[PDB]
DNA sequence: GGTCAGTACGTCCTATCGATCTTCGGAAGAGATTCAGAG
RNA sequence: UCCGCGGCGCG
DNA sequence: CTCTGAATCTCTTCCGACGCGCCGCGGGACGTACTGACC
């Protein structure tokens, strides 16, 4: 959706937008597992175990 | 219109006051409220100042353009236009007169120096609360002399009327009006003659000038005093209405009313014929009402309106940054302007930009008029504003037409320097934000972070063609300050170049041969090979011959892929070399700098755009990213901080023990913290430079990383190695608010996270550092404005001036460092003299040659260690320097061009950096190479080492090529094991002496016998207490007894038979004298041999405050004393900390006589001889006392070096024209010690150029000559010194400027950039300055 | 088109000049109705003149003997009108 | 505000100096669309004549 | 925000200032001493005279661009007649010379 | 003489200084006061 | 339409 | 022991980056009676 440039980082010091990024994509990456949990109308099990 | 040559101010007459007045303004009314029309005799008179409406009679009986200058009887108002209400004045009769405030409270008060009166007296007598008397018969009064209301009453009963005395201004004016002026001249020039006092010489000569001026100038004293009051046009101070029916009124217009009354109610009380204290009052009341009127605020409160605020005066309308000249005549709001949001066009071509259409269509409204009524698409003006409001079609397609070739002006606040504005073809884009070429980023100081920029249509063709020749942006392609490239690749671009010509040990495709580039990219893009793979390459490269015409060689040469990629841009004529490694940011801006000085302009700038595209284009390919796991730490760091802590503790548990001091555990623990970051920070970036790879046989090699965050720091697109080690190691020690730094530094990193405490130690310097920048742009902004201000008047004005003198350029060397070649500083100037080839008489470089870069190869060559350049402090031209003198024009390389505005460059060049500047016993010898000494004198001792018997002695080091490269200053007394001309290996040291310590020193060998050694009077002998030996001490004037006063101990040298002892080489007996606090190890008899030294006595603010200081020249806190006058010493006789010291000339029978405080520790001896200019006591060296003594050329040297220190030190880049052109202007004024046969007047302060010009034209006749030394000013001084009194005035002080000019009659000529730009004329500068040449003839020819 | 001016730089010699040569020119094929020597190229009277300058057709002299030229012409053309009023009252 | 997908990585010059390229799926889910309410006001005054 | 002509100042005789009054943009003294340190005298006289104060000058000059003619014919700038004006009513009798 | 327009005076409103917002740093110049040297 | 003051924000 | 000049101290005045945007608040005006000039 957005491209931002590597360059600001290193100068500008400001390494939690970096981190964020990384652990955003996790949070997404939880939800996808939920989301194709959902689309294919899994047991009520599997979604509370995962 | 009705041009005029000059502007001329004086004072005011009362007779011409009313010559401008249209009618008498006698009633403090502005409009009636039941009509809204004015009064009949108030402050918006219509009969005075004129129609409120135009060509219309205020009672309607007149209304037309017919009826043209009839004025009415009803109501007696001219028909004519309302401009007139902005230009016709009133005035009004004051019944009793009023002192001018600005003549009176202005230091140094006019009145007050004229009558020689003390202002206090001259307050006391003007506010009624004392008498002054005018004429005297036979009593005992004086005239002027103050008299108390007591003393006036018993004054009055013992002489009735034979005596005249008043109060106020009208007694004040009697006495202005009873001064003869050239009767008083004379006899003021007859008390300075007769009088010895300097202070009563100044306070006469000031005296004397001010009233040559008022006898000059033809104003009269009395004006001083006002009688009528002028009133402002009531167009300029308008009754603005308002919403609700209330009425906006100027503060002046409060104040005019207030003076109205005051005046009404004086005249009423004295018709009346009212007691004295009742008009007493109302007159101190009408005084202090024309103050408020004139100058609110300068004497007593400030009279408020109801908002609690001071009222705003004439003076305050004059004055300040909000006032006209700041405000409205040297800047101003203009039309044909807009601005905008700036994004990033990476598309652009260098010389265009993107402009939004509706920012277009709104700006080129006339010209798309225009075009419409051309095409008959539209009959009048009205239908093409409707067709363009509509925003039809063809109104689109005539907007495209207009803006073709119409530059337009993009500029970005603050305009720091010239490159601030530029000219850019515009192209039509859709959004509502400007585009702009990513290259230009960097001269404007510009991100994409939110900055607006402004649009400036250039109208006129003249306008037009000044933006594509002097400010389009192919045109600014160098840098002014410093004459390299200033557009260049940068962020992405330097990153992708970089990641293009780099190589990789194992690659697809290595080992290829290519037939050329074109097959290396049809390789890369196929995928068949990678950028960094290794190969050999058919390359045809082409360089100049002798001729100029390019020759081609082909070889195979070994390269990578992406480096023939990138060769397939580059332009013909440039080696192979130039792009065969890895492009970091100084090899691309060296790559293009090269390309300019070889092929020129334009195949720079397709080369600047091209570099651009394949920049972004390969940035974009390489996919660089930043992650969490390019953030490598050292494995060693936890054992690192281990070991600190380890020694940290040890350090405590000492320190508990009683071993160490607080302080010193405080800088242990300091140091072995900074040798912990350091040893972090060593392996962070070991770890991170080297990446190991197999290669082709299989074997583990290791390479330069690919690691991104190495690759933006090493490729300097981004980062630098400080901030890498926040990032990666530890980010170190902090500072305190109070600059000391906290014991314990930040261990982690910014990848680990720090914490609370360590973020909030970290918040101090964040917070200090953004504070810093807060106060440190206002201050650079400062100085640059006053820099701008004194070298404005400075232009180019002549092709060679003829001067055959210059200043000696020498590499910059300090402490063994060579801080700065002299390619550097003499590049781009031209030889004062012949320069000859080193060790021959044969002429090397002509005289009066431009120092190109091929001319510097060649000093180079020839390893000249000096040049002899012309410079602007040396050229000989009158109100302008000579191209020659100046030398190359940096920003285009060729000599300047007559007309060019140096000094406002040079300023911009020096301003422009100031916000990167900060704010708030051993000799090494580092090179081999010979050992020389300049201005030394030597002994050897009986131990065969060498003594120098003279303070101001250099030792230099000297190469087999014949260049110098060390420099060091040996103090009087070392001992060297190394003789002049000696050699010396690499590391060996010689130096032997103590800077506690100052020694002194004997010629011959003999027997030391002692004279005027005489206990408790003048010494002490005595048996220590700290090693139980003689010794001997001598007492300070302040210990002593006071008969021992004239009694000086000195030691005599005595032969083997008690002959005294002669100086070799002259009649003087050797004898030398022991200063206060010195001792003497030795006895009365005892031998010493040849240079034997017996001796024991007792002995950091830099940044922009320096610069500033620099160029305001400042005097040091404790300066340096240097000897006025070369010739033998001598001392006198002290009394309470002061000391006289006396040089006797060798030749001039009047010896200097000189007082020094005893604190200083006095360097030369009783018996030195010194040279005008030696450092009698040591410290800070005053630039006046350097300019004076040594020289133009020494001052401007001192200047340059200091200045060049500093930014030097900041890493920032200036040449040396600049401040040489700061220096000049500095030095424009001379004081006259013989006026000869010219009508100065001695220890008067003229222009240098006036002078010179007297004198030549003397010299021309066969006169003599005025003698002249000139004087070092401020910049701000030398500012408001100038001629024009307009420049000074805009400047700074304009109520001083304006009140000295007012009272000395000047006359402006109008020759300077600032006030053509008041007026509004063509600066005789650039492009107008032609036409004002054209003046120059015609004035000629009248 | 034009990008750089650096060629009529060389021709005249200094950037005023030339600004103040092609400011002549231009006002020349703007209001004056003088033809150009060169394509126009659909190029405005300012980059019209910058080309004639490169070419070497246009410098300052150039522009005063053809004013002078003008001048002269306008002249005889006085004389002429002149001549015919007289032989009219002849 | 918004999460959005982010890649960190140079991009044909549209990233140069702190610049953001933005695809147009952002724009057509109307994820930074937002809603501003303007009051003006027509006042009706006495006025001479 | 762009302007070609809006209101003018009414004692200045200048362009009004911010984009809610439709004004133009400051020319400051900085942006002077740029055009200044380049030859751009024209340009820089069209900034202060033409396209700020001179009302006689911008009347015609705007003529001028509608007819086609793009020549400037300067003349005082009003905020100097201001200036002058004011320094008179100090009492300082400050005159232009051979006019 | 009578009428209209313009001009003049009063009201809002005082009465203690007390309301009132109030307090930088650096450099230069002018004036006043003090110390040292000479008589 | 003018001026002033206060507050806040961006480059 | 006193006087004058020079030096030092005290007091006052001037200067302090540019550009742009938004909000709020404030800012003498109105009424009545009397006098003069014109018709
Ligand atoms: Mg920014
Ligand atoms: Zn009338
Ligand atoms: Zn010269």
């Amino acid at each position: 959706d957005i491209v931002l440039n590597p360059l600001g980082v290193p100068s500008r010091m400001n390494i939690g937008q970096i981190l964020e990024t990384h652990l955003g994509m996790a949070a997404k990456g939880i939800g996808d597992k939920i989301n194709a949990m959902l689309k294919q109308q899994q047991e009520v099990a599997k979604l509370r175990e995962f | 219109t009705e041009e005029f040559d000059a502007i001329k101010i004086a004072l005011a007459s009362p007779d011409m006051i009313r010559s401008w007045s249209f009618g008498e303004v006698k009633k403090p009314e502005t409009i009636n409220y039941r009509t809204f029309k004015p009064e009949r005799d108030g402050l918006f008179c219509a009969r005075i100042f004129g129609p409120v409406k135009d060509y219309e009679c205020l009672c309607g009986k007149y209304k037309r353009l017919k009826h043209r200058g009839v004025i009415c009887e009803k109501c007696g108002v001219e028909v004519t236009q309302t401009k007139v209400r902005r230009e016709r004045m009133g005035h009004i009769e004051l019944a009793s007169p009023t002192a001018h405030i600005w003549f009176l409270k202005s230091l140094p008060s006019r009145i007050g120096l004229l009558l020689d009166m003390p202002l206090r007296d001259i307050e006391r007598v003007l506010y009624f609360e004392s008498y002054v008397v005018i004429e005297g018969g036979m009593t005992n009064l004086e005239r002027q002399q103050i008299l108390t209301e007591e003393q006036y009453l018993d004054a009055l009963e013992e002489f009735g009327d034979e005596f005249d005395a008043k109060m106020g201004a009208e007694a004040i004016q009697a006495l202005l009006k009873s001064m003869d002026l050239e009767q008083e001249c004379e006899q003021l020039r007859e008390e300075l003659n007769e009088t010895n006092s300097e202070t009563k010489r100044k306070k006469l000569t000031k005296r004397i000038k001010l009233l040559e001026a008022f006898v000059q100038s033809g104003n009269k004293p009395e004006w001083m005093i006002l009688t009528v009051l002028p009133v402002l046009p009531p167009d300029l101070r308008p009754l603005v209405p308002l919403d609700g029916g209330r009425f906006a009124t100027s503060d002046l217009n409060d104040l005019y009313r207030r003076v109205i009354n005051r005046n009404n109610r004086l005249k009423r009380l004295l018709d009346l014929a009212a007691p004295d204290i009742i008009v007493r009052n109302e007159k101190r009341m009408l005084q202090e009402a024309v103050d408020a009127l004139l100058d609110n605020g300068r004497r007593g409160r400030a009279i408020t309106g109801s908002n609690k605020r001071p009222l705003k005066s004439l003076a305050d309308m004059i004055k300040g940054k909000q006032g006209r000249f700041r405000q409205n005549l040297l800047g101003k709001r203009v039309d044909y302007s807009g601005r905008s949001v700036i994004t990033v066009g990476p598309y652009l071509r260098l010389h265009q930009c993107g402009l939004p259409k509706k920012m277009a269509l709104e700006l080129f409204k006339p010209f798309i008029y225009g075009k419409l009524e051309l095409r008959g698409l539209a009959t009048t003006i009205k239908a093409a504003k409707k067709m363009v409001e509509r925003e039809e079609a063809v109104v689109w397609d005539i907007l495209d037409e207009v803006i073709r070739e119409h530059p337009v002006l993009l500029n970005r606040a603050p305009t720091l320097h010239r490159l601030g504005i530029q000219a850019f073809e515009p192209v039509l884009i859709e959004g509502k934000a400007i585009q702009l070429h990513p290259l230009v980023c960097a001269a404007y100081n510009a991100d994409f972070d939110g900055d607006q920029m402004a649009v400036h249509v250039p109208l006129t063709l003249e306008a037009q063609l000044e933006a594509r020749a002097l400010m389009m942006s192919t045109n600014n392609i160098l840098s002014p300050a410093n004459g390299e490239p200033i557009i260049v690749p940068s962020q992405d671009v330097v990153l992708g170049l970089y990641y293009m010509t780099r190589d990789c040990v194992n690659a697809k495709g290595e080992g290829m041969v290519l037939t050329g580039p074109k097959e290396a990219e049809r390789l890369y893009r196929s995928g068949l090979a990678s950028l960094h793979a290794r190969v050999k390459v058919r390359i045809t490269e082409y360089e100049k011959d002798a001729n100029g015409e390019l020759v081609a060689k082909t070889s195979l040469k070994d390269t990578t892929v992406g480096r023939a990629i990138l060769w397939m841009i580059v332009p013909k004529g440039l080696p192979y070399s130039i792009v065969n490694q890895a492009l970091g940011k100084k090899a691309i801006s060296k790559m293009l700098n090269t390309c300019y000085r070889i092929l020129g302009l334009k195949p720079t700038v397709i080369f600047a755009d091209q570099i651009m595209y394949t920049g972004f284009a390969y940035a974009a390919r390489s996919g660089a990213s930043v992650g969490i796991d390019d953030m490598v730490i050292p494995e060693k760091k936890h054992e690192i901080i281990s070991e600190a802590e380890a020694e940290v503790a040890e350090i405590q548990e000492q320190f508990q023990s009683g071993l160490v001091t607080a302080g010193e555990r405080y800088n242990k623990v300091i140091d072995i913290w900074a040798a912990a970051n350091d040893r972090v920070s060593k392996a962070m970036m070991d770890n991170l430079q080297t990446e190991t790879v197999i290669n082709r046989d299989g074997q583990e090699e290791k390479q330069v990383s690919f690691n991104s965050i190495y690759m933006m720091a090493d490729s300097g697109a981004r980062g630098s190695a400080a901030q890498i080690r926040q990032l990666a190691g530890m980010r170190g020690l902090m500072a305190k608010p109070d600059g000391s730094i906290i014991e314990t530094p930040i261990t982690a990193n910014f990848r680990e996270g720090l914490n609370v405490l360590q973020y909030f130690i970290s918040t101090h310097g964040a917070r200090k550092g953004l504070a810093d920048t807060a106060l440190k742009t206002a201050n650079s902004g400062y100085l640059t404005r006053r820099l701008v201000d004194v070298a404005q008047d400075l232009v180019v004005t002549e092709d060679d001036c003829g001067t055959h003198e210059g200043i000696m350029m020498t590499p910059v060397i300090e402490g063994g460092d060579v801080k700065e070649p002299l390619r550097d500083r003499v590049l781009g100037r031209v030889t004062a003299e012949d320069v000859l080839k080193p060790g021959t008489a044969d002429i090397l470089v002509p005289r009066n040659t431009l120092l190109h870069e091929q001319w510097c190869d060649l000093l180079e060559e020839n390893s000249v260690d000096a040049v002899k350049v012309r410079s602007v402090v040396s050229c000989d031209t009158d109100f302008g320097v000579c191209a020659h003198c100046y030398g190359r024009d940096l920003a285009r390389g060729h000599i300047i061009n007559k007309g060019e505005a140096i000094g406002v460059i040079a300023a911009q060049s020096i301003g422009e950096p100031g916000t990167q500047l900060t704010m708030r016993s051993s000799i090494q010898v580092k090179n081999k190479g010979s050992i020389k000494l300049s201005n030394v004198k030597s002994v050897v001792n009986s131990s065969g080492k060498l003594v120098i018997t003279s303070r101001n002695t250099e030792l230099k080091l000297i190469d087999e090529f014949g260049r110098t490269k060390e420099s060091y200053k040996v103090p009087y007394g070392a001992v060297l094991a190394k003789g002049d001309g000696e050699q010396v290996a690499g590391g060996e040291t010689v130096a032997n002496w103590d800077p506690h310590t100052m020694p002194v020193i004997t010629e011959v060998s003999g027997f030391v016998r002692f004279t005027d050694m005489i206990d408790g009077q003048t010494i002490t002998r005595q048996t220590d207490e700290l090693t139980g030996l003689s010794s001997l001490v001598v007492l300070d004037s302040a210990e002593r007894t006071a008969g021992g006063k004239d009694l000086r101990p000195a030691l005599k040298i005595v032969d083997a038979q008690g002959n005294d002892v002669l100086i070799p080489g002259t009649d003087m007996p050797a004898q030398y004298f022991l200063p206060g606090k010195a001792i003497v190890q030795l006895e009365d008899g005892v031998q010493i041999s040849s240079g034997d030294t017996l001796a024991r006595i007792p002995q950091i603010t830099g940044g922009l405050p320096r610069v500033a200081d620099l160029f305001e020249a400042r005097r040091p806190k404790e300066p340096a004393i240097l000897a006025e006058i070369s010739g033998i010493v001598s001392f006198g006789k002290e009394t309470k900390g002061k000391r006289r010291l006396v040089i006797t000339p060798v030749d001039g029978s009047d010896p200097y006589e000189e007082m020094i405080p005893k604190w200083r520790q006095l360097n030369v001896f009783e018996g030195e001889r010194v040279e005008r200019g030696d450092v009698i006591s040591d410290g800070p060296e005053a630039p006046h006392d350097i300019l004076r003594l040594r020289g133009v050329h020494a001052v401007t040297r001192y200047i340059v070096n200091e200045v060049q220190d500093v930014y030097r030190l900041q890493g920032v880049k200036i040449n040396d024209k600049h401040i040489e052109v700061i220096v000049r202007q500095m030095l424009r004024k001379a004081t006259i010690v013989n006026a000869g046969s010219s009508d100065f007047l001695e220890g008067e302060q003229v222009e240098y150029s006036r002078v010179k010009i007297a004198n030549r034209e003397l010299e021309a006749n066969g006169k003599v000559g005025a003698t002249y030394s000139r004087d070092l000013l401020g910049i701000t001084k030398a500012s408001l010194a100038t001629e024009s009194f307009i420049s000074a005035a805009s400047f700074q002080e304009t109520t001083r400027v304006l009140t000295e000019a007012a009272v000395a009659g000047k006359r402006d000529e109008l020759r300077g950039l600032k006030e053509n730009v008041i007026v509004g004329r063509l600066i005789p500068a650039g492009t107008g300055y032609a036409y004002h040449q054209d003046r120059m003839r015609r004035r000629a020819a009248g | 088109a034009r990008v750089t001016v650096q060629d009529a730089v060389e021709k005249i010699g200094n950037r005023f000049d030339l600004v103040l040569v092609a400011a002549r020119r231009a006002r020349q094929m703007q209001v004056g109705g003088k033809d150009p020597l060169v394509p126009e190229e659909n190029d405005k009277t300012t980059v019209i003149a910058l080309r004639e300058i490169e070419e070497g057709l246009i410098n300052n002299q150039i522009l005063d003997v053809r004013e002078r030229q003008e001048q002269q012409e306008q002249e005889a053309a006085e004389l002429q009108a002149v001549t015919a009023i007289a032989e009219g009252r002849r | 505000g918004q999460n959005m997908r982010v890649a960190f990585m140079p991009w044909n010059g549209y990233n140069f100096e702190d610049s953001i390229l933005v695809s147009e799926r952002v724009v057509q889910e109307d994820r930074f669309t937002t809603i501003h309410i303007q009051e003006l006001a027509c006042v009706s005054r006495d006025t001479k004549l | 925000h762009a302007r070609s002509t809006g209101s003018y100042s009414l004692v200045t005789q200048q362009p009004l200032g911010g984009k809610a009054q439709f004004g133009g943009q400051r020319f400051g003294e900085m942006e002077v001493w740029a055009l200044e340190a380049y030859g751009a005298a024209y340009t820089l006289q069209e900034m202060l005279t033409v396209k700020s104060d001179d009302v006689n000058g911008r009347t015609k000059m705007y003529k001028n661009i509608v007819d086609g003619n793009h020549q400037m014919e300067p003349g005082m700038p009003e905020s100097f007649n201001v200036l002058l004006k004011e320094i008179r009513s100090l009492g300082i009798n400050i005159e232009l010379e051979d006019e």
